């Protein structure tokens, strides 16, 4: 249940 | 070499120093590492992630060393749950996604067939589960909190959902929510024959 999906 | 994606992609990585774990993460446009010192001028950034945006310190052209491969480029460091490896130092290490090649120049973003409808995901090594923007899918559903940069958002848990995704067949758990982003997880890349190749 981690979701390290990240934007910049 | 390749890794196989049935667990999550942790490797140590070596930076200021320091030995360290980091999660190579395609769903990542940067590296985001804890909390931690390293020397230099950095400034005030802020990113978001799955549960929103958070304060960090970008340090710019600092050397860090992966799976015995050098890079050197941005370092976003601040209260990430997880170090995570971006696509701006996976790329520097030659790493793509393999099952047909990609590569992580840009988001790894590709259709997926799922409950009739065609949408565009991104395909994450960094996510354990595929989480998919708000849809009103048939079926028996229960309520999950998943986390992620900026904390927590809550998703419908739907089971045994059959996805086509690049063609290829995949059947598995698929959470629903206020995600940013559409989200192909290990659980299905797994099921894909996805894998990180360098």
């Amino acid at each position: 249940a981690t979701i390290m999906m990240q934007r910049g | 070499p390749q890794i196989t994606l049935w667990k999550r992609p942790l490797v140590t990585i070596r930076i200021g120093g320091q030995l360290k774990e980091a999660l190579l993460n395609t769903g990542a446009d940067d590296t985001v590492l804890e909390e931690m010192n390293l020397p230099g001028k950095w400034k005030p950034k802020m990113i978001g992630g799955i549960g929103g945006f958070i304060k960090v310190r970008q340090y710019d052209q600092i050397p860090v060393e992966i799976l015995g491969h050098k890079a050197i480029g941005t370092v976003l460091v601040g209260p990430t749950p997880v170090n995570i490896i971006g696509r701006n130092l996976l790329t520097q290490i030659g790493m793509t996604l393999n099952f047909p090649q990609i590569t992580l120049w840009k988001r790894p973003l590709v259709t997926i067939r799922i409950g009739g409808q065609l949408k565009e995901a991104l395909l994450n090594t960094g996510a354990d589960d595929t989480v998919l923007e708000e849809m009103n899918l048939p079926g028996k559903w229960k309520p999950k909190m998943i986390g992620g940069i900026g904390g927590f958002i809550k998703v419908r848990q739907y089971d045994q959902i059959p996805v086509e995704i690049l063609g290829h067949k995949a059947i598995g758990t698929v959470l629903v929510g206020p995600t940013p982003v559409n989200i192909i997880g290990r659980n299905l890349l797994t099921q894909i024959g996805m894998t990180l190749n360098f």
